[PDB]
């Protein structure tokens, strides 16, 4: 911090050498330097940010998942928090902003314990006994989500994930959208275990009216253009057959290394004809099957387009692999990589075709989308987001994508807990009485671990531009009486948090904000494992590149 | 598991339009009878 | 009007340091803590020079 | 030609789970019971 | 640092520091370098 | 705090002994480096005037309050 | 098309001289230029003012 140290005094290293508490201080400032951009983005009162790529392009982002991934940091101690933000997005999909703040403060608050001659091995042991004591207390205080006869255990869950976004005001409209979407795309596996594949719904970047008037599609929406303009755009009538092909349908050459050689020039035209005919024989049998709509991964040549225009078939090129599996899964078809069977003959059976009620191509602000609705075998869903531009919709795309992961977890695990820093304030009262029981040096480690957990409710008040100590002192008073509740419900002074729009302490159950308990579990372990990685480092050895 | 060829490069010629029907059928037939022997041996998992 | 550029008038001179935000007073505290670290081990009879 | 059933092993459960993004193929049990078995353990962690 | 030039003493980049055990080894070996001149 | 860290002793055992022993150690209770223990300083004949203490707190309180009333930094040239 | 005429009859005065009329929102900019140092005075009036 003060000055640079001596460069390899009687050590003979090509790179730099540093040791002592100086690098330990640099890791604290390194974790705090990358955490300051995450501070202002926490809670509903947080504001968004924009990252410029020095080419004019910019992107608005609130969550610290992709912000820290875009910020190219060269200090390796900061890379662990960068990967921690990416790690938490994969498993849980929510709380990337919280683990960076929690992990940074645990290292910041533990920095005072370093110069007290408390070893890091004793500090992490005091943190770990506080962790498993906190997990059991979280397992005591949580609650199942069937919860009540009315739903609204899913309408309220969406508000927590939808808060701190541009469309947080429209969360009342989008709360019904996300719950209706994930209940349509469920599946069955492992003999009774229900799964909810995230990203299976199609998020379209449309422009137009507003985010409030975003129409929920009762079915999947394919984002691709029509091949020819002379084709029929709208196909009515029930039992519309869906064909999902992937083989190469355009005219292709012979095998990858063979050479066509012929002596008799009479058959030179005939081999040209059958190469043009062998590709049309495949299109002939699809017309015999009567598939109104056909989808292909590869291209579609003009030799095939004439047959679809004549027979009124909807041929669409330039489909992707991951989409057609969901089309076949929803419409009831099966993925056809090639047309063949166990016998030597080549044919096409009608069982490979799907079924849907209606297919309509719609265009909105230079965005052609094929609206497939009314799947008979299994339902599907897609959300057409509408806003100002593509870069504003990227925040909405991440806002919706994080909302599916949160609503995924509350259905997989019915246990939930209230927001507003309730459990973060409750663990402090639980750990203070436990810190005195253990006696020896781990009291300060467990105590300072509890003090670091209060940063989540404190940051909600700091970013709100209000008085923070009064809200924290009132939240401290109610949680202080929870441990001394004196059971005989009348077990009140629990399940309360901050209300920032009004600045009062009210019941979070009635306010309608909840979060699954599994997000709290994985966030605490991943935050502490990152804290263990930084505390145990003593000396750095940076080797310059050759 | 591939269509029939030695490890070295080869040349296949086509002197008549009817030869292509035999080539496209026999190339998958070499894959078909391998799957029949796999089905006869009831081998459900393969590692290539 | 006398020139095609029309330069925008900056309030302060060129090279003047930054201004209000988050971390201004914290930098002054960290600057004092930095100087305080050098004089830290020199306390008492069992200190150093 | 030398492919037969005597050269193949056996197992009770062969599956591929997707445990929170980390995709892994797992085999459970071996019915051959050879002389010297082998050991396989997967290492999981938050950071690489 | 927080992006701003964090400087305290004049000529910050010129002067260096040394602490811990490495500061002591520079002192004792410097005396041994002079002691070898005087010992012979 | 730092007076004992330079001595090589653990700060937790010292600081826990100071607080709970002020009742019998009314005013002359402090650290002793010779015996590696904590006892009464009146018997050890270690004295110091009070003027260092008054000017230290007044100068330290004036120093911290000076820049605590500052949230700006202007540097011309 | 590639380059403007860059304000003809500009040699009446020196190149360093510049004019700033009321149009083009420049009076709004002068109010904004006052607003830069005026906000510095907000933290410095009163008994709780900061040096
Ligand atoms: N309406 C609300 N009232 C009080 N606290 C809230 C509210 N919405 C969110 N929070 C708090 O914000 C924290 C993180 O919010 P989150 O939705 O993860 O933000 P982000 O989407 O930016 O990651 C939660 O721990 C929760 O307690
Ligand atoms: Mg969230």
């Amino acid at each position: 911090q003060l000055f640079n140290n001596s460069r390899s005094d009687t050590l003979f290293l090509g790179g730099e050498k540093i040791s002592g508490d100086d690098i330990r201080n640099q890791n604290v400032l390194a974790t705090m330097a990358v955490a300051n951009v995450v501070k202002s983005s926490l809670g509903p009162v947080g504001l968004d940010k924009m990252l410029v790529d020095d080419i004019g392009d910019f992107t608005v982002t609130n969550d610290g998942a992709t912000i820290l991934s875009l910020l190219d940091v060269q200090h390796p101690a900061g890379k662990i928090l960068v990967e921690l933000a990416q790690q938490q997005d994969r498993e849980i999909g929510d709380g990337t902003t919280s683990v960076v703040i929690i992990a940074s403060e645990l290292l910041k608050r533990a920095n005072e314990l370093v110069k007290n001659k408390i070893h890091p091995t004793t500090i992490i042991t005091g943190f770990r006994v506080a962790l498993r004591e906190a997990i059991r207390f979280i397992n005591e205080v949580l609650s199942t989500s069937v919860d009540t006869l009315g739903k609204e255990t899913l309408i309220n869950i969406a508000k927590t994930s939808m808060s701190s976004k541009i469309i947080g005001a429209d969360s009342d409209f989008f709360s019904n959208m996300v719950v209706d979407a994930l209940l349509a795309v469920k599946t069955q596996n492992s003999k009774g275990e229900i799964k909810y594949p995230v990203k299976a719904v199609n998020v379209l970047k449309a422009h137009g009216k507003s985010a409030t008037e975003s129409l929920l599609v009762p079915g999947y929406a394919l984002n691709c253009t029509v091949a020819s303009q002379a084709m029929p755009k709208r196909i009515a009538g029930g039992n519309v057959k869906i064909a999902c092909l992937d083989l190469n349908l355009q005219k292709a050459r012979m095998a990858m290394g063979v050479q066509i050689n012929i002596d008799d020039p009479e058959q030179l035209e005939q081999i040209r004809k059958r190469e043009a005919g062998i590709v049309l024989e495949r299109v002939k049998k699809i017309i015999d099957a009567g598939a109104q709509v056909v989808l292909t991964t590869k291209g579609i040549d003009d030799l095939c387009l004439k047959e679809f225009v004549e027979a009124k078939i909807m041929g669409v090129r330039r489909c992707k692999k991951e989409d057609l599996r969901r089309i076949a899964r929803a419409t009831g078809a099966t993925l056809v990589s090639s047309m063949s069977n166990l016998e030597g003959e080549e044919t096409f059976e009608s069982s490979y075709l799907g079924l849907c009620d209606e297919v309509v191509q719609a265009k909105f602000s230079d965005d052609e989308c094929i609206l497939i609705k009314g799947t008979s075998k299994h339902s599907s869903s897609s959300i057409i987001l509408r806003g100002a531009n593509d870069y504003s919709l990227d925040e909405m795309e991440r806002s919706l994508h994080d909302s599916l992961s949160v609503v995924k977890r509350t259905l997989e695990s019915g246990n939930v807990v209230p927001g507003g820093g309730c459990v973060e304030a409750a663990l402090n009262i639980y750990l203070d009485n436990f810190a005195t029981t253990v006696g020896s040096r781990e009291q300060l480690a467990i105590a300072e671990f509890a003090a670091a957990l209060l940063i989540i409710p404190k940051t909600l008040a700091v970013n709100a531009a209000k008085d923070s100590s009064e809200l924290v002192a009132k939240l401290r008073s109610y949680h202080a009486a929870s441990q001394m509740a004196k059971p005989e419900k009348r077990r009140s002074y629990r399940n309360y948090g901050l209300d920032l729009i009004r600045g009062k302490i009210v019941d979070e159950i009635h306010a309608g904000v909840l979060e699954p308990t599994i997000s709290k579990v994985k966030s605490l372990k991943s935050a502490l494992e990152a804290c263990v990685a930084i505390l145990r480092i003593d000396t750095m050895i940076t080797v310059d590149p050759e | 598991i591939s269509p029939p060829k030695p490890d070295t490069e080869n040349n296949i010629i086509v002197n008549d339009y009817r030869q292509m029907d035999k080539i496209l059928k026999e190339e998958r037939a070499y894959l078909l009878n391998i799957c029949k022997k796999i089905k006869k041996a009831k081998c459900n998992v393969l590692l290539i | 009007n006398f020139g095609s550029q029309t330069p925008t008038i900056v309030v302060l001179k060129e090279g003047t340091d930054a201004s209000q935000g988050k971390g201004q007073i914290i930098s002054n505290i960290n600057a004092c803590v930095a100087v305080q670290e050098a004089l830290k081990p020199t306390l008492g009879p069992l200190g150093s020079d | 030609e030398l492919f037969t059933e005597d050269r193949l092993g056996s197992a009770d459960l062969v599956e591929e789970i997707d445990s929170d993004g980390s995709k892994i193929v797992r085999v459970t049990g071996i019915r051959n019971n050879n002389a010297r078995p082998t050991v396989s353990v997967v290492i999981r962690g938050a950071n690489n | 640092e927080m992006g701003r030039p964090f400087i305290i003493v004049k000529d910050q980049g010129n002067k260096k520091r040394q602490h811990g055990l490495e500061a002591k080894k520079s002192h004792i070996l410097a005396a041994r370098s002079v002691a070898s001149i005087i010992k012979t | 705090r730092q007076l004992c860290e330079n001595a090589g002793f653990d700060a937790i055992e010292i600081l826990n002994k100071l607080r709970l022993a002020h009742s019998k150690g009314e005013k002359w209770y402090g650290v002793v480096f010779e015996t590696e223990n904590i006892g009464d300083n009146f018997a050890k004949f270690v004295w110091e005037p009070a003027l260092v203490k008054i000017n230290a707190l007044n100068s330290a309180t004036e120093a911290t309050n000076l820049i605590l009333s500052v949230d700006e930094t202007i540097t011309n040239k | 098309s590639l380059r403007l005429p860059q304000n003809p009859n500009a040699g009446l005065f020196k190149q360093g001289y510049n004019s700033y009329s009321n149009a083009d929102g420049q009076i709004i900019k002068s109010i904004a230029a006052i607003r830069e140092l005026h906000q510095m005075c907000l933290t410095s009036m009163g008994p709780c003012g900061r040096n």
